[PDB]
């Protein structure tokens, strides 16, 4: 129950249960090609009434950093704001855009602030942080514990194990940003309980030009198994 | 080696062996249960539609012994089939610990349901050895009526009701065993993933 | 009224204060003897491990030129108490140019420990301290402090695993005769530490202070000499004369 | 209802405050007696080893040149309250340039017991001194309740000592006789041979300040017993 | 049964039992009586000693030259509230150079004691007070309760065995108005005597009296200043 | 909770924080006369992990020090920033590098305060420190979650520490320990303790501390520089199997 | 001395003694358990194809007595083997204390599972002394059929079904006992490290 | 005086008495139990390889009576020895209080073991009063078997099985008793100094 | 009136009425308990070293009836003395409250020891009504031995065993009873102050 308490085995139980809230959110894919990084996720609604052009699971932090998550969107909107502030603090001091690793460190610090006090629960989200700094792509994975991992490809959320084996068997380097989007959508198609439309998913890419959330037209283009 | 012994155990009794029992239960055992039940009704009607005399104490109808022996066989088969599932679950209860026992509770719940199916239903209303019970309770009156003979009329009807109430007991115990088997099927098929691997370690927040 | 809070009991007890003394009944034995111009304390060693530098296992710790200290109990609480006493030993020369006396800093340490028995959200210091030193007028002093914030003065005392057995030794042995010279004040501590020791001599660490000298930790070249003298004086008296 | 000082019993009681009273009987016994010639204080020390210097056991102390205290209970509470009394007696001198009365020292020291620190003080004190109103003896309790007393006993054997004082006391006594009576009562509630290190004794007369007796003065009254 | 260990908890019947239990702490103190004529207000108490060879506990307290209280309950709450009253009266003389009315003091006392009834981490004040004063509206007798409630009264008794005094006062209210001071004090003493056993009676040691009026500041008569007021009491048989 | 004693004078949260380290990766240190080194195992073993960083478990604190950690990793990232702040505060205050024991005392004074002050959890992290100073030379320390540091000549923290300790007791040659000798011993201790056999070079991390022309040096051996160390081990224990 | 006594006892019953039992159980005890069930099933199928007259009361059949004596020997050996492990675990329960009782909980949990083996299955459905209950039940019927005998058919059928039911009891108890031996094995092999040293001397944070 | 009775009680039965009991338990009793197990297993082997007739109903075997008498004397002596320890502990249970009851728990817990040594372990499988049970069970059979004697052969073999099952019972009870005695030895030797002085005053923070 | 009834009831049963019981128990009752065990051991040794025949079934021994009658007379007095303490404590239970019940716990704790003594341990191994339990069994055996005179030898041995097991029973019960009395003495002498005045209300923190 309590968070400032170890078990005799030496485990933190509320953190393990906060990860269970990440393991039940919508899937999210991440692939790091040679000249870019892809972020894709399932954005599916419970009715035809929900306007999908109003909320976004893929969000920018800067011109060259972007996010997705698996789990709780209320928790996501806090870390989006915090990351956007920390990037601006870094810019205000150094007048250089923040590297993708320092943001992950400073954001895992925020996630760790919520693991040590009583009267606060941890975040029920994991993040995937894409970037393009120093002529190289980056992809990280921040957890509620305050721990981050650099990946070449991974998947979070529902069926995050088979979706990762699929990448282990269907991913290599010597790719580019267009061969990776096809692989990410194919990795999302495993868990898609229905017809995949341009409005049921959400895609964002980063490259030399910076981060951009693709449009439904571009999604419908590659949804035809095209490129 | 120790892990070698644990491996020799956990390879002999696997999830496939426990699911082969569930398939057979869902397919044939329930129909056999219902068949014994209709047979018990078919027999109970005959006794309800009959008069008994001193001649009926000189012989026991094989129609009742057949149903009792069918229920005997069914009880034996279900007991062994359930002990197989018990043996599959009990060789995987892991190291004892204060905590991390969310799957251990599942194992104990399913083992409790199986223990119910065994003891509360098979006798190991009426259970496995109903045939011994019937023959003893009847062999009492058959001697009291022959010698010399007892002039008690209610005894002659009590013989008839010994013959009838055991068929009724079979008809009810089969109806109850069907429910118990149908409950164990759901329990297994819903919870089987944490009966095999109850504990799952997350060492992501360690370095 | 039971464990787990510093409230009270129907008998009028505070069990979280006794359970901290029970941690002082778990460390290594530490004795102290007050003489005329020498004062000696000794502490059992902590079972070295074949790959460890023993420069950092310091059980005896000076606070100023005239005062010294030895502790038993939790090892980490000792460091904080000792640093917070070392600071006060200098703040006392700032507030008044005179140096500190043994009872002043013993009282300060006891107040610091008392302060941690008053609130929840604070855990008592699980140590005791034998605080030996000197004064102006050259009066030798020895005090003993417990977790509850109590301090007394002693002619000789012990703390740790075996103090209940060394107290009987010093009851039977401590007189005005065994403090004639420095070498008799040290032999008493050696014999007392022998009552719980590994029957060795390498498992012993003794320090001394004189009115003139500063603190002086001993080397085994003298500990061995004292222990051999004591083994000889016991082979002759207890055996060869009875 | 038993644990916590913010919880009333159905009968309107504070059991933690009573368990603070019960912590006084675990302390050795002390006696204070009024007399028009002065006040006396007499205590047991309860030495646990011959190695400990018994002068380091402060069970009677000077609050000022005209007030002396005797305590029983927890040592830490006593240190706190004795420092409070000493500081107040001198703040009074600084402001008004006169001697605080024993009633006012007791009043000011009892006001800390009126603070839930999160725990009642497990200590009772006797205040003996001399004022404009003559010699006065007071008794403070963990509840912050204080009252003037002619003779009072606190501590382990307070019941029997009080049941003896009510017989040997009269409002005409002398100080040498009350000192004898106190030690006679103290003799009877000890399983140890009364001697000049197992006890302290102090007096506060009008024309003389607080004075703790010595081994000589103590033995010269132990002899006539 | 199990809505009792905290004051911030209601019961399903709409009650707070910690307050009801604090009210039971007034029944543990000795009895006090209060009464007023049209010119004077009187408090008489019965003091109690811990040991026989000690002094009696003081029951009546001076708050200002026109207000005084008699207490039944916990001593500490009384000592805190008296020091509150004294400063609230000094604060009124400092600003306005007038004596604080008694209604405006008991209203402040209620406002003060209402907080522990509602916020957790503080105990309700387990002390009841009878407050006698004199202002520009005549004499006043006020009862104050651990429930943060207060009443304006013709007379009242609180403490152990106070129903006897209350029953006495309830059938002599028609006389107190035109009574002089001696008769009023005697009615108070008789109501107090009705709280004792038949064994005991009133004495110089165990009786304190407090009086305030138009031409009389709040005075207290404790041991030998009481014997004028005792002379006159009929030696009651049982 | 940590602010509560047991009747037997024990503190069980402090013991559970110490039990929370066997779940972490193995890290050992080996002192020598030519220098001092660390050797961690990378349990972050996966076909899709990138390994962008210079080092994942060896953290540099100063120009004359590094550390390795085992336990909770968020706590490690906290303590590694606090260490770097203590070092720079000492430098700002004296303009000399901090000795390799004052830093350990300063961090242990932080770790001790979490076992003592109300509502906070003890840091579930043990640490090893290697460094140089002008007072005692090359040093190796070992912290525990209780705030207890100790100087060592060779120690091990994390999974299977009690076995590596027994090996070091039976193969350390005090006074005749060079750096090649220490690495040869590390590749042995780290192979007779890892569950995954053959000791892939991808699964370890080694750092050496040495001195060159009055300057301190902290290097990290590359893949090809550790392949040689591995290849010179099976040859060594294949020769200890030839004599049958 | 007292430590001398505790050492002389803990050197007489070691983890080796309790693991020898476990490996013997995993190797051969189970095989004999299934063999007894083979024999019992064969005998039950033999008597099931029979027609009991008065001659079968004049003499007891030898196969049944052989099977029951075999079962009796097995239960005896398993009782003693389990009591060895009980002794090993029970001479190592440490000083009674209010805390640090996790390994003590492991010890009591395994002792509960030893009780579950030698309280419910050995009879120290049916257990050791079945060969006496069988002969009692047979004699009570034989004396009633033999001498002025009896003439009930249900009495003869009760004789036959006694002979069948006891073999069925043996057959089921063998299954239920295999299922428990296989679980004791797992519990021991997974918790032996804490059954022997349940408290670890951990005074690193003391001087 | 009232405190004189306490000391006259605690002077009669001291810790040395209980240690004297424990020493002889560890020395001779645990060698005398194995002797009885040996003598009972030999008798079981004798009767198991015997063939009984009418000659065996006319006489009881003189060996079983001696074995059972040995077991009964042992049980009696062990009961009295255990109650001595029970006395030593019970006359030291201190003033009833709601706190500082950590050694009182040790007392009450060792008493659990001492009472477990008697309840289902001496009968004060089998226990002390076993020989009377043997003789009653056997007389019930010899009366029917001698007489116009009964003609059932299963009864004639039930005689043999009675004479065997009691030696088996002794053999099992000896093992269980040895286990429990070793358990009591360990418990006492680990917990005695809080069994004698469960409470210690700590008035060091009082004056 | 009512207080008159309470005080007239409490002055009739005072602390002296219980301390006298405790004195007599500490002084003479325990020596009588020892003397009965002595004589029971004597008679047991007498019965062992003798052989029985028909002549023993024709008259009972004068030696054992005396021991049993003496045990009966002991247990009667012990019951009637325990009930005095029971009354003394029970007429001083104070009015029910949800608090201030730490002496009421002592009362209910010593009454539990008295309940363990009188209603159960005296049988109000064996109790006071053991002489009838001896005579009924010996009559059952005698009427079978005398009659047709049963020629069963185990019956004649069961006679001798009945005559010895009861002496053994008395010998054990006397030891157990001495233990329990020695426990009750301590339990009274350490708690008699709160057994009488369990509540004290010198309430100084009220004005």
């Amino acid at each position: 129950f309590s968070l400032t308490t170890f078990s005799p085995s030496g485990k933190l139980v509320q953190i393990e249960y906060a990860l269970a809230a990440v393991a039940g959110g919508a899937p999210s894919v991440g692939i790091k090609a040679a000249n870019g990084v892809v972020l894709a996720t399932e954005k599916k609604q419970k009715s035809i009434l929900y306007d999908e052009r109003s909320v976004h699971k893929v969000e920018p932090i800067t011109k060259h950093i972007g996010l997705v998550y698996s789990g709780m969107g209320p928790d996501y909107r806090v870390l989006v704001h915090r990351a956007r502030k920390l990037a601006q603090q870094y810019y205000l001091v150094y007048q250089e855009p923040i590297p993708t690793a320092q943001l992950v460190q400073r954001v895992a610090s925020v996630m760790q602030e919520y693991t040590q006090s009583g009267g606060v629960r941890p975040f029920g989200v994991s993040l995937l942080i894409c970037g393009w700094n120093e002529g190289r792509p980056y992809l990280f994975q921040s957890d509620p514990s305050g721990a981050y991992f650099a990946w070449k490809a991974t998947a979070m959320g529902k069926n995050y194990v088979n979706g990762k084996t699929f990448l282990e068997k269907r991913y290599n380097e010597d790719l580019e940003l267009e061969d990776a989007i096809h692989t990410a959508i194919l990795t999302l198609k495993e868990s898609f309980e229905g017809q995949m439309t341009e409005d049921n998913i959400e895609v964002g890419i980063c490259n030399e030009a910076g981060f951009r959330r693709l449009t439904p037209t571009e999604v419908k283009d590659y949804l035809a198994a095209i490129a | 080696k120790r892990a070698a012994l644990i491996q020799n155990l956990r390879d002999s009794y696997t999830e496939t062996s426990s699911f082969a029992v569930i398939e057979e239960w869902a397919a044939g055992t329930l129909q056999e249960i219902e068949g014994i039940a209709k047979a018990a009704a078919e027999a109970h009607g005959v006794i309800r539609n009959s008069t008994y005399g001193r001649a009926q104490a000189e012989k026991s109808p094989e129609q009742l012994l057949g149903v009792l022996q069918r229920y005997q066989d069914l009880c034996h088969n279900v007991y062994c089939q359930a002990e197989t599932i018990r043996t599959v679950i009990a060789i995987r209860i892991p190291e004892h610990k204060e905590a991390d026992n969310l799957g251990v509770a599942v194992q104990h719940a399913v083992l409790k349901i199986i223990d119910e199916l065994e003891i509360k239903t098979l006798g190991s209303p009426i259970g496995m050895y109903a045939l011994r019970e019937y023959l003893s309770a009847r062999s009492t009156v058959e001697d009291k009526l022959l010698g010399g003979g007892s002039q008690s009329p209610s005894l002659l009807l009590e013989l008839r009701q010994i013959d009838a109430d055991f068929m009724l007991k079979v008809e009810l115990a089969t109806t109850h065993l069907s429910t118990m088997v149908r409950a164990v099927i759901n329990a297994y098929l819903l919870n089987w993933k944490k009966l095999i691997q109850p504990r799952t370690g997350n060492l992501s927040y360690y370095t | 009224y039971d464990r787990a809070i510093t409230v009270f009991s129907p008998d009028g007890h505070l069990f979280q204060v006794e359970y901290a003394q029970e941690a002082v009944k778990k460390g290594s034995t530490a004795v102290g003897v007050r003489g005329r111009d020498i004062v000696v304390l000794g502490v059992e060693k902590k079972s070295v491990a074949k790959l460890q530098d023993e420069r950092t296992v310091r059980k005896i710790c000076a606070l100023d030129d005239n005062v010294c200290m030895a502790f038993a109990g939790l090892t980490a609480d000792a460091r904080i108490v000792i640093n917070r006493a070392r600071v006060e030993c200098q703040s006392h020369r700032l507030t008044v140019e005179d140096p500190v006396t043994v009872e002043y800093i013993t009282r300060y340490i006891a107040s610091l420990k008392q302060r941690y028995t008053q609130s929840n959200g604070r855990r008592p210091f699980g140590i005791s301290a034998l605080i030996v030193g000197f004064d102006f007028d050259g009066t030798p002093r020895l005090y003993q402090t417990d977790p509850s914030g109590t301090y007394h003065a002693w002619k000789a005392n012990a703390i740790g695993r075996g103090a209940k057995s060394v107290r009987e030794f010093l009851e039977k042995n401590y007189t005005d005769e065994a403090i004639e010279t420095d070498d008799l004040t040290i032999k008493l501590v050696i014999k007392a530490l022998l009552e719980v020791v590994q029957s060795g001599g390498k498992n012993i660490e003794l320090a001394v202070m004189r009115r003139d000298q500063s603190l002086k930790i001993l080397n085994p070249e003298e500990i061995e000499k004292y222990v051999a003298e004591i083994e000889k004086e016991k082979e002759e008296n207890e055996k060869k004369k009875q | 209802y038993d644990r916590g000082v913010n919880t009333f019993s159905p009968e309107g009681r504070l059991f933690q405050v009573e368990y603070a009273i019960e912590a006084i009987k675990l302390g050795s016994t002390a006696i204070g007696i009024q007399t028009s010639e002065g006040v006396c204080l007499a205590v047991e020390k309860r030495i646990t080893s011959p190695l400990m210097e018994p002068s380091s056991i402060e069970k009677i102390v000077e609050i000022d040149a005209h007030i002396g205290c005797a305590m029983s209970g927890l040592i830490a509470d006593a240190k706190t309250l004795i420092d409070k009394a000493r500081v107040e007696t001198q703040n009074h001198w600084f402001t008004y340039n006169e001697t605080m009365t024993v009633e006012s020292v007791t009043q000011a020291v009892s006001n800390l017991a009126l603070q839930f620190m999160s725990r009642p003080f497990g200590v009772a004190l006797l205040f003996g001194g001399v004022d404009e109103k003559g010699p006065q003896l007071f008794h403070m309790d963990p509840s912050g309740t204080f009252v003037q007393c002619d003779a009072r006993a606190i501590g382990s054997a307070s019941e029997g000592a009080q049941s003896s004082l009510q017989e040997v006391y009269h409002k005409s006594m002398t100080l040498k006789e009350a000192i004898k009576s106190s030690l006679i009562i103290l003799k009877q509630v000890m399983e140890e041979k009364l001697n000049a290190t197992n006890i302290e004794l102090a007096t506060v007369q009008p024309g003389q300040n607080f004075h703790m007796f010595t081994k000589e003065e103590l033995e010269e009254v132990i002899k006539d017993i | 049964n199990q809505y009792d260990n905290d004051v911030t908890v209601w019961s399903p019947q709409g009650r707070i039992h910690q307050i009801e239990y604090a009210m039971e702490a007034v029944k543990q103190g000795s009895a006090t009586v209060g009464l007023k004529s049209k010119t004077h207000a009187v408090l008489v108490a019965l003091k109690r000693a811990q040991s026989e060879l000690a002094a009696h506990q003081k029951k009546i307290l001076h708050v200002d030259n026109h207000i005084g209280i008699s207490i039944a309950g916990l001593t500490a709450d009384a000592r805190l509230l008296c020091n509150f009253m004294r400063q609230e009266c000094l604060d009124s003389r400092f600003v306005f150079d007038r004596p604080l009315p008694v209604s405006r003091l008991v209203s402040l006392i209620g406002s003060k004691t209402q907080i522990p009834t509602q916020r957790y981490g503080r105990r309700p004040y387990g002390v009841g007070l009878l407050i006698a004063g004199y202002d520009d509206m005549g004499p006043h007798i006020f009862q104050t309760c651990p429930s943060a409630n207060y009443f304006d009264c013709r007379a009242m008794s609180i403490g152990a065995r106070s129903q006897s005094a209350r029953t006495y006062l309830e059938r002599h209210m028609s006389e107190f108005m035109e009574c002089n001071l001696n008769e009023l004090v005697k009615h108070g003493l008789r109501a107090l005597r009705e709280t004792l056993p038949a064994e005991q009676d009133l004495t110089t040691k165990n009786v304190s009296i407090g009086i305030v009026g138009k031409d009389l500041e709040f005075t207290i008569y404790d041991d030998d200043d009481v014997s004028p007021f005792l002379e006159g009491l009929e030696e009651r048989p049982q | 909770r940590t602010t509560i004693f047991s009747p037997e004078g024990r503190l069980y949260q402090v013991e559970y924080a110490m039990e929370a380290i066997g779940h972490a990766g193995t890290c050992l240190g080996i002192l020598a006369n030519d220098g001092v080194l660390l050797a961690a195992e990378r349990r972050n073993i996966h076909k899709l992990l990138d390994e962008v960083f210079f080092s994942e478990k060896i953290y540099k604190l100063n120009e004359d020090m590094a550390c390795s950690v085992a336990g909770i990793t968020s706590d490690a990232n906290v303590l590694t920033n606090e260490l770097r702040l203590i070092a720079q505060r000492y430098l700002l205050q004296y303009q000399e590098p901090i000795p390799c024991e004052q830093l350990v005392t300063a961090l242990c004074d932080i770790k001790q305060a979490y076992t003592q002050f109300g509502g906070k959890r003890p840091f579930g992290v043990s640490l090893l420190y290697i460094g140089w100073d002008k007072h005692y030379g090359f040093q190796l320390y070992q912290s525990d979650p209780s705030g207890n540091y100790g100087g060592w000549k060779a120690t091990c923290i994390g999974n299977n520490s009690a076995a590596a300790v027994s090996m070091l007791k039976q193969d350390y040659k005090e006074g005749e320990m060079t750096l090649k000798s220490a690495l040869a011993l590390a590749i042995k201790v780290l192979n007779k303790t890892m569950d995954v056999s053959k000791l892939s070079a991808e699964k370890v991390e080694i750092a050496t501390l040495t001195r060159e022309n009055g300057k301190t040096v902290i290097r990290v051996l590359k893949q090809k520089e550790v392949e040689q160390l591995i290849k010179k081990h099976e040859e060594e224990e294949a020769k200890a199997e030839r004599e049958k």
